[PDB]
């Protein structure tokens, strides 16, 4: 009708990134099912193949990825203002400010310093696509460095793009270091999961101030922090409490009876978008017991084996599709690399980015659609005579707000 | 535009000389290196542009009527953002050969004491008289700017 | 579904915060007209007007004053962090970098850290609401003075919202400064005329950020963000180039019988939105004369003054429903005070952050809110098959004669 | 100082001059060094430059 | 010292000492300044502070 | 630059090269960059003369 | 202490200052500040001796 709310009665834009069939699991990027590129790809690949429409061939992929390991120049500007935040800054608010840091540290890409010339070629486009697409490997490598204390780190040209993170993420000032191939291929593997979903909250936002016209740095900066939402990417520390609070794995089967009695907290089992099936948790199942292999277990690994092995042999969850999320596995391997739990969300924003990145070309190179006009029907008092603010009557003192202070107003009493 | 051009509407430099029109080699010997350079370095999208241009502006009747033929600059330009100079460097590189001419001239000065600079004449175009008044009886501007500190006193 | 062009289509949401209709040219927040409270009422007396629904009373418009003054103190971080950015880079960026600075720095308000509860309590969404509206303005005035270079002083605590900003603007750096009457008031009086205006990507995109649950820092740093470009109807650029470009007055006839020969360009004259007269053009005439008597004028502004009075008695302006907008006058007003012409859209969000916070608070409020999930119709290739990498086998090169010039035409090692 | 001016333009810094080469190229090697002392200069470049600053002598 | 550690608590700088006042008063405003080395804090606050100085001697 | 000057040299050498210096400190008058039509307003000449009659005594 | 400073005669001057705050910039080596003489020690002597020719040269 004219009230569509959730914009689930109309279609903003069509597209032809990929299609989701929430009801089958059926994604595919461009005719390219998920895990046949998970499995004979890497992330380079599925990025261009996005990017461009089509996957690239062997030479111009080589020197696009050169370029990409060439542009990884932070400006030092940006690292300073990593260190103006305090250490116990959330990795998020970090990136996201040092994403504007970095949109004003270019000035020949902000529109409003050349008019609107920078976003009609295709030249500029690419050459700030490439651009942003390195920097941010690096700016979250600072992050993570920062986090315990750590000097900045300068990035090589040594490796590919995932193990290239994965060496300066674990580098501790040795130029010779070259980390665990297994883990480079497996983070890089990752990476392919999480490349892209449909249109969202974060999409439309981006598209918005894609169509905004305005310089696309500031764009992505605004996009990647609509995914700072819990919703967006902090529903990991549910099953993360899960397994903790649990505690010892002998309150396995004990647990999944509580839950039998409307008791214990279920989370993370069974997609919100896929009710069947998916193979995304069959192969970063295998990935995650490769990872069991390199690094080792934990008590919150078996629990969670465990856990998972009793829950597919119960009815209760047999029979609603509780199939557990890529979110457990995806975490379990997380924390098994060694990573803080504040500091899951930060990489979940590397790889979505170059999905925004394609659609704001995608709405960039078609004119048909244009700027937005939300229409608003307003329901309240049409018209009314306003009244002398002072002989405003004074018959209402409600809601009360009235504090605010450092302790009881106490900071300036003198 | 090359309508445009001849529409009187938006002038055209970039080819010919004030001071040579027969011809000027430094043209003809730049085409050739620039044809070098672009073997050398490659092609840029203000290149192909340049050379389009430099292709059809001879075609048009105007060129061919008015006469004006390709000047040094369009090609020491081009041949300039192909070298990796910045847009603003170009003065200081035209100042380093003139150097050499300054310093010829300079020595030539200085060799000659018969050479001369005398005082010029001059013809006043002014009042031939004129007195002072003190200026109490004085009978009776933008020097300078306003409503920034004017207005952060006011 | 329904394919929804460039959003224009339908309501996606209904509210209760404001109504205008521009081909009737009336403006009522809430039922109250644009003049009735523009001619009268000051800034902090709307802004309350939209957070609460209905007019304060003394006392209640008095410590929400007041405390907006006490709040309008800055934490020093974000102070150092404005330090640390470039000089000659655009200040309008900065605002939005100090903006996510203060999203980090107020950890307190993150619900990332306290799950999706924190924003569900009365007293935080107001608490917030007050240390937005007071810190904004001083981080605008300490953006201006960093394109001076002058340390920020602190915000004084004893002067109006409008005179806190005058004062922050020109104090010269001391306390012996004494705020310009009739300047402030004029400012406190335009402020009015540009609080939330239509529905825009700003409004919408805070909608949903608010929906999302994060925290409201980022949200409005987006929304700044949105309005961060010209382009979203601000358009004081173009009748200043139009100004800059006219001349004196004996050289305007040529442009505009260009313009009525569809040869010149016309701008800032007759409206997307209104179709008729303008209350506010004429409350803003008043202003910019005021403007005018008070500081005085250069030569441009009697251009500009004498353009108008022969455009609108000019049939070619009558028919064809054109008339000057208040853009117009506004850009006149500002740069009669003096502003950096590239600092204009500052002036311009500043006031845009009322109706930000009001639908913020009302999103939050009512449960009619939904995940905000879009749809589409896929156009794309529907399947095709992987192909191995040595079955593999370039629109342009990154770093084009900058460092590959530098690399290869001078040598290679 | 030409030289100088185009190098610290980029707020890299500045560089040592050298003496075993001709005007032109000997110049060029001043522009690209990048901090290696080992370069040299292209030769055909080298020849177009200098004849880009013969064709404005006088 | 103790000033020292409230202020690097929250993220404020030094303050150097002023030299004219009562051991409470001294610490009291050490503590809320801002730098401002013209601000003169309570009486009756530093009286307290100096009565709770007084009972925890040892 | 003049402080950085060693204590053997000409005075008006000084003179100019700080004036030069005021070429330099004022990019935005100069017209060589902006056309030979910006110098057509009088505020700019009296610009122009005030800073250089204020500027050169000290 | 050099570096910078006029050279309105011969460095004569010049390296005499040189050496006297070298007399300080090691005070180790100094007999005065310990006890009340040191150079009767003869591992001290030696490498006083030691370093003093050999010190001159930097």
């Amino acid at each position: 009708k004219l009230y569509d709310p959730g914009y689930l009665n109309t279609a903003p834009v069509r597209s032809s990134i990929c299609y989701i069939d929430g009801d089958e699991g059926i994604l595919r990027y461009r005719g390219y099912p998920i895990e046949e590129l998970a499995e004979s790809s890497s992330y380079p690949e599925v990025a261009y193949l996005l990017m461009y429409g089509n996957l690239p061939s062997k030479s111009q992929l080589a020197d696009w990825e050169f370029a990409i390991s060439q542009h990884s120049a932070v400006p030092q500007g940006v690292l300073d203002i990593i260190q103006g935040m305090p250490h116990d800054a959330h990795p998020m608010g970090v990136l996201v400010c040092a994403m504007s840091a970095l949109s004003v540290f270019h000035p020949d890409a902000n529109p409003a310093l050349r008019g609107q010339d920078l976003y009609k070629s295709k030249q500029l486009r690419d050459k700030q696509i490439v651009r942003i697409l390195g920097k941010v490997p690096t700016i979250a490598a600072a992050a993570y460095l920062r986090l315990a204390g750590r000097p900045p780190v300068l990035p090589s040209n040594n490796f590919s793009y995932s193990e290239n993170f994965l060496y300066m993420l674990d580098s501790l000032g040795n130029r010779s270091y070259k980390p665990n191939t297994r883990l480079a291929r497996v983070l890089d593997i990752l990476f392919i999961l999480h490349a892209e979903h449909e249109m969202n909250c974060s999409t439309a936002a981006a598209r918005h101030l894609a169509s905004s016209g305005v310089d696309v740095f500031t764009a992505l900066a605004g996009a990647v922090g609509a995914l700072y939402g819990p919703l967006h990417g902090g529903a990991n520390e549910a099953v993360l409490k899960m397994l903790n609070e649990i505690g010892t794995v002998e309150n396995i089967p004990d647990f999944i009876e509580g839950v039998k009695n409307r008791k214990r907290k279920m989370s993370g089992f069974g997609h919100r978008v896929y009710k069947n099936y998916d193979p995304r948790a069959k192969v970063i199942r295998k990935l995650a017991e490769e990872v069991f292999s390199i690094v080792g277990r934990d008590p919150l690994i078996e629990v969670a084996i465990a856990l998972e092995k009793a829950a597919l042999s119960d009815e209760y969850f047999i029979k609603r599709k509780l199939y557990p999320n890529v979110d457990f596995y995806s975490g379990l391997i997380y924390r098994a690399m060694g990573f803080p739990t504040e500091f899951f969300p930060v990489l979940f924003a590397i790889p979505r980015m170059a999905g925004y990145l394609a659609h704001w070309r995608e709405s960039l190179d078609d004119p048909d659609t244009k700027i937005m006009r939300p229409q608003q029907v307003y329901t309240g008092v049409w018209l009314r005579h306003y009244t002398p603010l002072q002989e405003r009557t004074v018959s209402n003192d409600e809601d009360k707000l009235g504090q605010v202070a450092v302790s009881n107003a106490t900071r300036r009493r003198l | 535009f090359i309508e445009g051009v001849k529409n009187r509407k938006r002038k055209m430099s970039g080819f010919g000389h004030r001071v040579y029109k027969n011809y000027d080699p430094r043209a003809k010997v730049i085409r050739k290196l620039a044809e070098e350079v672009f073997s050398i370095v490659g092609r840029d999208p203000l290149i192909e542009v340049a050379i389009a241009l430099e292709k059809a502006a001879l075609s048009d009747e105007y060129f061919i009527k008015r006469k004006l033929y390709p000047n040094v600059d369009f090609y020491s330009g081009l041949i300039y953002r192909a070298m990796g100079f910045p847009t603003e460097f170009f003065p200081v590189l035209f100042a380093i050969p003139r150097m050499a001419g300054y310093l010829a001239h300079w020595r030539e000065s200085l060799d000659d004491p018969d050479t001369k600079i005398m005082r010029p004449q001059q013809v006043y175009t002014g009042v031939w008289l004129r007195h002072y008044t003190p200026l109490q009886e004085r009978t009776v501007a933008v020097s300078n700017a306003t409503r920034r500190r004017l207005a952060g006193s006011r």
